[PDB]
């Protein structure tokens, strides 16, 4: 009675789909064939016959990640209705996933979300899972969160963006494909929370030992991530916490939105040992800097509105008595109009492993999601690598060639500009 | 006194090759009368891409060009030119003193 | 879907297609005949790039065979793989080569080029999705530059929405084996910034090198020469074809690339390059798989990197790696060539990665530079063109075909900007 | 409840390290792996699995000492994030211990402390293994000394210095590592124990009858002093005392603070027979000049404060009985100032014997301690063996070259010569 | 950890080479091929200082083979352990030795630098920790005085933080191979006082007097005196590539030892030196392997240690022994010495203990005195050098290559300070 759905535009969330639906039919025991040997119905729209199909409408412009999936281990799980594929990608061209491709397909994607709650008499919500880089995942998602908003306006639209990092970046237009993006989404968002793929690297080197990580091997940490925020609904616990509520405890004004997300413990399966990994231990490791999923130094701003999301076996008076020592440091100084900022869901669901993956079978996790200050640095870089590729006019010739105006460019950058002035506008203190 | 671990710097990592070869010749004679002085450090534009901005002297004065003067406040990192891997290498220092090299300034 | 037509023009283009067809068509597993015998079904699942399906199980290439002599297109005829061709495909003329610019585009293009065009509407009709048309050309010869340069101007008239691209032989600084050779570049660089999107422009002279040092070898045939850049033109379109953790196609690399839309001419490169003996002393691994691509030595086209600087960098890879191993790369040689790319340029690695290896080898890598180090291979050229001009020697045949003494100035005013460019985007910083 | 923490800073004091660990595991049944088939909280972070990983940080610069331990028989053992290695040695230069490497891999290390002192709620001192010998065990001790004055200041700090030799020296610049990490510790450091290399080949010799004594055997002699030192906190007894209880005691004024240890009795296998050692023999073998274990005449001065720490089975009248011999005695001169100066402390443990080491199983130890007069004539001897190497400017320039000042030379002589001075002020009679 | 470089120069060092790899080979279990067949795994722990890991398990040495002509590198390839080097290292010259400073310095040295430094700068980046520079050369000649002498004037303007080790055969009283090697040897002192940082002065007329007396041998062939000189050589770095009990590594072996910037001249040591019969006489034991290292019979550097003195004396232990054996034996020989060492430095012996002895043995002394014995070495090259230059005999050649009258009163102007300097710190005082 209380349903949420998934899209995964582009191919960085669809690759992070594969490990998602992985994922579940893990803690359900559903087969890759839907076959299964009561609360799932979240995430699946049963048959009569034994079958579970799940509620994802893979929508893509190019077919070649999909036919991974149409040839993988499941096959057989999704509806072949769902799969939308298209011919030519939009190939990193906001002006071709926005104006010339992604206008094709558009009333094949929204008239098979429209197919889908009809099976839900208590829609939840959206999960757009996509990423900055290109102008398929960051060019039709900004076409796609205009056109659901008109479907419903009311509904909670969760997306999970792939960040673009500071040190490594695998494309070239990749800051005109993240300014484009924000302007068009930013009225009609709901809480996107930021990934990034840089830091990844550091947890899976240092805390994992693992030198070689592949892009199967980043995706399973944002598996456990996008598992502990909807493992409020599939599982009773001591305090839960719906997908409508993340957006009132952790959304200050209708611009800050922008949480990043960190879960710990994220150990090797040699150090399993060694360590005892308390309540009051692993809470302090989220509040690392060397452990934080977005490469900032979150000793240089604040925070404004923290939430915790244990699970597993943990007492609830001993996560009074963590915070209560977090509050009292130095270091984590939040913000001063906030008297008290945390959020705290307590689950009763252990970390479930998958098998294959690196990663130690504790007894207890957490998913922060902390929406701290300090990222508009990160911001502000995104727009010094703006300003250094558009006084020299680079790149602009394939977007005017293909439905875009000279005029939408500095035009959004000063939007931009605006949102960066929103932090420096949460920094000052309104005193007397 | 450190003109070795500057000067291998120079035309290595920060103005190497053909192309500003007419850049860093200025960069020699402009130093001549120079380094009597005890130490030279050099601005850098990125910690990921070592770029040269300015040439300094620590007595921090600029004598090719951005500011004048230096703060402690404004520095971001420390670095260190590790000369077995023509590469910089972070410190956990935040004054000056004869390990620190190379600066990197701030936005 | 999303299929490319190859079509071949001039005798250095076609007896690379005599290779290219080897090359590619030993990765899907093809026979002389025509049918299949590949182990992997990763192969078929994308045969319809460069293929037709025929009756009786056979595939059968999507390539246009194009001269002005029954010469060469006899030799790849009779030659191996000659036959796995449409036999409807071998449009060919009469008068012979005639090395000569205002031939093969003013006398025997006008006669033969609907002759072509129908062939290749005839293979375009076949595919559903049109890709692009990646074209087999050199600049050096005359039947590789007046109808390699004139499908250009006829092909985007029925295509103006497509990518066009070239494959391109330029002439070698020290030996010139055409002595008009600074007539027929200077004629083509004019009909290439008009109406194509990029050009691999490789060299000889930079390449018979690499077949001594780093290859090590004694006689180098145009065997061995063909079997090189070839290994390297299949790289970049081997993302469209095969599944890749990180996918690129031929408008990726085309989007990332450009910058402007006249600066798009590229620089190849390849590694592993081993020896015979010495493949026994260098570690596989991708911090050395890049430490051999950007040295000086492995580009193939015959300029120096270290003069001029970068603007965009791509790095097509192969094999099955990591990508903490790429990405640590890729910044480890940006810190060591810091002052080799430009400053209003950041981010400027390109990087795809594919997951099939050539067959035998376990990873590989193809290199896509742009550079302003091609600002004197313009000129170099345009110089020979400013002698040849001034005595106005062998001025004799093109005007003898009814060309005007202005045109030659005309293509010339042409390249006088696009060296200039490579300078003014040189030292313009902000 | 009481927890102390142990830290080995260079080669020397970790080799030692090598030699304790392998003990307290004798004293508590634990086997290398951290199994066994409340005494032991104050050396073992124990988790609810089985596994009690010691309360160790073993830093050193160069990384050929510590795959030994990485390799050896305590491999699984040690918490292996607690193993800190680096790149270059210091190499006996002190310039090259606190200002080129101790700067770099200063908060790998404070950071590893910071998250052990929170597993403990009543964390009671230090103990910094470390030797005047080399550039790392005396350049990074004196640099980490004022890092842990910072963070805590209150604690007690306890050091254990191998002593250079009054006759063999296996270094060039070691009398000018000793003058150099004098002046950086003096203002911080809190009981530093000086045990002499020499004095040990010469118990060997004559009260064991070994001719060729190893660095396995000279380190199970200090690995019985550090336990007995530790043996009140581990265990229970007629009149204890404990590690906050030594510094009040023992340190008259704040400058000396260098007392030196003496085990006994020191017997071979074949004299284990032949004699009975009782209460009131053993205690007459502390006080001989032969057997104190830093090589100095002690009847060429007089004791400001000893210290007697008895374990094993030990009846306390007989030690008011032969305390009391030893005051009536000739040679013994107290100092006039103080009217009695013993501290006794009994236990109820007999020594431990290690398998292959050549000591032989008593029922009863003492591990004597006493503030002493008379080590500062050798003290004097490290300055004449500094003068002559500073008149003629010999091996300065790896100093200045490494960051390092001139006037950083005379100046730290000057306050060790300021330490000469107050031996001999102790010394005088104040007489009415 | 901790790589050194390997670097070889001149006829005689790259001799020494091809005898000193194969002595590293048989410590660590080394095949020709480059795999291994050693039964300890405590060889394997420390590999990484010489080697570089290829694929399939194969270890190739970090050494680069600078020369002059192809002769000796010929020699050394077509030998035995010639193949277990990478073929990109042998890098040579065509216009032979000269046996001149003023060709393997001013000729043959300004074209053949950077065909060095390039490969030592790809042998530089395969290194995580590098720690310094050994070089094989030899004073005498005049391509391991030219170029072995240009190398340090290059690397150090490359590596100005590293330790640069010279293992230099040093021209003997009596024999003399070269008219001119007075010539040689003053104009390389200039160029080893300036930029490195210890120097082994081995030379040959006390070689084969131990390869005489002490081995009890007839025909010394240089296949033993090299044997003689690599056991000494492996000796040095032992401390850093296997466990040790008070350890020592190259930095330790120059805080130790160098009492000033200029004052770094050592000599080296060996023992047990047994005859082939002779062995069942003597007994092994450290009060045997003492008495033999501290007598002026055992000294490879032609000088008495009785004239002059001693500074600091080191005297690395090998094999498994007991440190108080060692430092009773370390404290006698210096109360029945005490008038050979100098007055003002006290506790002058550092010493240094493995646990690894040779493979046959079991323990072994390497000793490296330094001494002010040497004065008699610079007082009898420099007054070569005096009557070769009244004269001016054998000048009409290196002024035939450009080289002025002035610089060899510099060169010799340097040397006179450092005769006196052994004189200045002899009988100074305190
Ligand atoms: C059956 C047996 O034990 O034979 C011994 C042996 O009899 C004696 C006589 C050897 C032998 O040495 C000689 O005959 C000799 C000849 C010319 C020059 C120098 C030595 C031996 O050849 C040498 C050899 O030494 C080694 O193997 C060391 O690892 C040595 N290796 C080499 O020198 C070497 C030789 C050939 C090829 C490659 C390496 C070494 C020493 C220091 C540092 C590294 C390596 C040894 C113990 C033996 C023999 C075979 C007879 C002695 O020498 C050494 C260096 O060990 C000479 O006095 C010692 C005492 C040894 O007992
Ligand atoms: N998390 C995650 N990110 C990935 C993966 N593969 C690629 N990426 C990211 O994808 C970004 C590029 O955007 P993509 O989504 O792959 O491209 P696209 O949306 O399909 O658009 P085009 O490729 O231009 O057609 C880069 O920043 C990569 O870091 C993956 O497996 N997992
Ligand atoms: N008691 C004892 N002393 C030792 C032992 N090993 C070395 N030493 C002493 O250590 C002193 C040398 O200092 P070290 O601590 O080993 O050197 P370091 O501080 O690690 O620094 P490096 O010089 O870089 O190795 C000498 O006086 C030795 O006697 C040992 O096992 N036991
Ligand atoms: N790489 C390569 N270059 C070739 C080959 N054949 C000819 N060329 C080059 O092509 C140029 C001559 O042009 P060519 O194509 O034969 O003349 P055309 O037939 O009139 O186009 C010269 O620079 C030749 O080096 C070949 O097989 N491989
Ligand atoms: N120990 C030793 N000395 C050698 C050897 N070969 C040559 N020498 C010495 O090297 C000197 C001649 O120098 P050489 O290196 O051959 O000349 P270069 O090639 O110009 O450097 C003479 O003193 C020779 O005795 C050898 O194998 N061993
Ligand atoms: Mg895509
Ligand atoms: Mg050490």
């Amino acid at each position: 009675m209380r349903e949420c759905i998934s899209i995964h535009v582009g191919q960085a969330g669809v690759q992070i789909g594969n490990a998602c639906w992985e994922l579940y039919c893990l803690e359900h025991g559903i087969q890759p064939d839907g076959q299964m040997p009561d609360s799932f119905n979240t995430f699946f729209s049963e048959t009569g016959a034994g079958k579970h199909v799940p509620r994802a409408v893979f929508v893509d412009l190019e077919p070649t990640v999909i036919d991974e999936v149409r040839t993988g281990t499941y096959r057989q799980l999704f509806h072949p209705e769902q799969l939308i594929t298209g011919k030519e990608d939009a190939a990193n061209n906001y002006a071709r996933g926005h104006y010339t491709i992604g206008k094709e397909i558009i009333d094949l994607v929204l008239d098979r979300i429209r197919k889908l709650a009809d099976q839900c008499t208590g829609l939840q919500g959206f999960l757009v899972f996509h990423s900055f880089g290109g102008g398929t995942g960051s060019g039709f998602t900004s076409l796609l969160m205009e056109r659901l908003s008109v479907d419903y306006g009311k509904k909670s639209k969760l997306e999970f963006s792939i960040y673009p990092a500071p040190q490594v970046s695998t494309a070239v237009v990749e800051p005109y494909n993240s300014i484009l993006t924000t302007h068009t989404t930013l009225e009609h968002s709901d809480c996107a929370f930021m990934v990034d793929n840089e830091a990844i690297y550091d947890i899976c080197r240092r805390n994992l030992d693992i030198e070689r990580p592949t892009y199967t091997n980043l995706n399973r940490l944002i598996s456990q991530i996008v598992s502990s925020i909807t493992a409020s609904l599939r599982f009773d616990g001591a305090l839960n916490v719906d997908l409508t509520e993340f957006q009132t405890n952790l959304v200050p004004y209708p611009r800050i939105h922008f949480p990043l997300a960190t879960y710990a413990p994220v150990i090797s399966a040699e150090k399993a040992y060694h360590e005892q990994l308390s309540v009051a231990e692993i809470t302090n490791a989220c509040f690392e800097p060397a452990n934080q999923m977005v490469k900032c130094d979150p000793r240089h701003g604040k925070y404004m509105a923290c939430c915790l999301l244990y699970r597993g076996d943990v007492v609830p008076k001993d996560v009074n008595a963590a915070i209560a020592t977090i509050k009292t440091k130095r270091s984590i100084q939040f913000v001063d109009w906030c008297p008290t900022g945390f959020k705290v869901g307590i689950n009763y669901q252990p970390p479930t492993v998958v098998p294959g993956g690196d990663l130690a079978k504790v007894q207890r996790a957490v998913c922060m999601l902390s929406n701290t200050t300090a990222i508009a640095e990160a911001w502000a870089r995104l727009d010094h690598k703006f300003d250094l590729m558009y006084a020299k006019r680079a790149f602009v010739h394939w977007y005017v060639g293909e439905g875009m105006e000279e005029g939408e460019f500095s035009e959004a950058r000063e939007d931009m500009a605006a949102l960066e002035k929103d932090y420096e506008e949460v920094g000052v203190d309104s005193v007397e | 006194t450190n003109k070795l671990l500057i000067k291998n710097a120079l035309i290595h990592l920060t103005l190497a090759g053909e192309v500003n070869k007419k850049e860093r010749e200025d960069v020699f004679e402009a130093m001549k009368e120079y380094e009597d002085t005890n130490q030279m450090i050099i601005l850098v534009r990125e910690v990921n891409v070592p770029a040269f901005r300015a040439l300094y002297v620590v007595v921090v004065k600029k004598i090719i060009g951005g500011p004048k003067f230096l703060t402690e406040d404004v520095v971001d990192v420390f670095c260190r030119y590790d000369s077995g891997g023509k590469k910089l290498s972070k410190l956990s220092s935040r004054t000056f003193g004869v390990t620190t090299d190379v600066v990197v300034l701030k936005s | 879907m999303r299929e490319i037509v190859h079509i071949q023009a001039g005798q250095c283009g076609n007896q690379i297609g005599a290779k290219f067809w080897e090359v590619i068509s030993d990765e899907h597993g093809i026979d002389p005949t025509g049918t299949y015998h590949g182990d992997s079904d990763l192969q078929l699942d994308r045969i319809s790039v460069y293929y037709n399906e025929a009756t009786g199980g056979k595939y059968v290439p999507r390539a246009i065979l194009v001269d002005l002599e029954p010469g060469t297109m006899d030799s790849v005829r009779s030659g191996p793989f000659g036959q796995i061709f449409r036999p409807d495909n071998f449009v060919f003329g009469q008068s012979g080569a005639g090395n000569n610019w205002a031939k093969g585009h003013y006398t025997e293009g006008a006669e033969l080029v609907d002759s072509v065009l129908d062939v290749v509407r005839k293979e375009a009709e076949s595919c559903d999705c049109l890709q692009g048309f990646q074209l087999t050309h050199s600049l050096g010869g005359g039947t590789g530059s007046g109808m390699g340069t004139l499908l250009i101007s006829k092909i985007r008239e029925e295509y103006p929405d497509r990518i066009m691209n070239t494959f391109s032989v330029v002439p070698s600084p020290k030996v010139s084996d055409t002595v008009v050779e600074p007539y027929n570049a200077t004629l083509s660089v004019h009909q290439l910034v008009e109406n194509t999107d990029e050009t691999y422009c490789i060299d000889n002279e930079a390449l018979y090198d690499i077949c001594f040092r780093t290859l090590k070898l004694t006689t180098p045939t145009y065997g061995d020469l063909n079997h090189l850049v070839s290994a390297t033109m299949s790289g970049v379109t081997t993302c469209l074809r095969f599944p890749g953790q990180l996918n690129a196609d031929l408008r990726k690399l085309a989007v990332n690339m450009v910058p402007f839309p006249r600066l798009h001419f590229f620089m190849p490169g390849f590694a592993p390059l081993t020896s015979r003996g010495s493949q026994q002393y260098r570690a596989l691994t991708v911090p050395e798989l890049t430490q051999q691509v950007f040295d000086a030595k492995n580009m193939m086209a015959a300029c120096d990197p270290r003069h001029g600087r970068y603007l965009t960098v791509a790095a097509v890879f192969r094999g099955r790696m990591s990508m903490k191993e790429v990405d640590e790369q890729m910044l480890n040689v940006q810190n060591k060539n810091s002052s080799y790319f430009v400053e209003w340029i950041p981010n400027n690695v390109k990087t795809a990665v594919c997951d099939i290896p050539p067959r035998g080898l376990k990873m590989a890598v193809t290199f896509i530079g742009n550079s302003t180090a091609i600002q004197e291979l313009f000129k170099r050229i345009s110089e020979q063109f400013t002698a040849m001009f001034r005595r106005k020697a062998f001025l004799h045949w093109y005007t003898g075909e009814g060309m005007d003494e202005m045109e030659f100035t005309e293509a010339e005013s042409n390249m006088n900007d696009l060296v200039s460019e490579y300078q003014q985007y040189q030292d313009a910083t902000a």
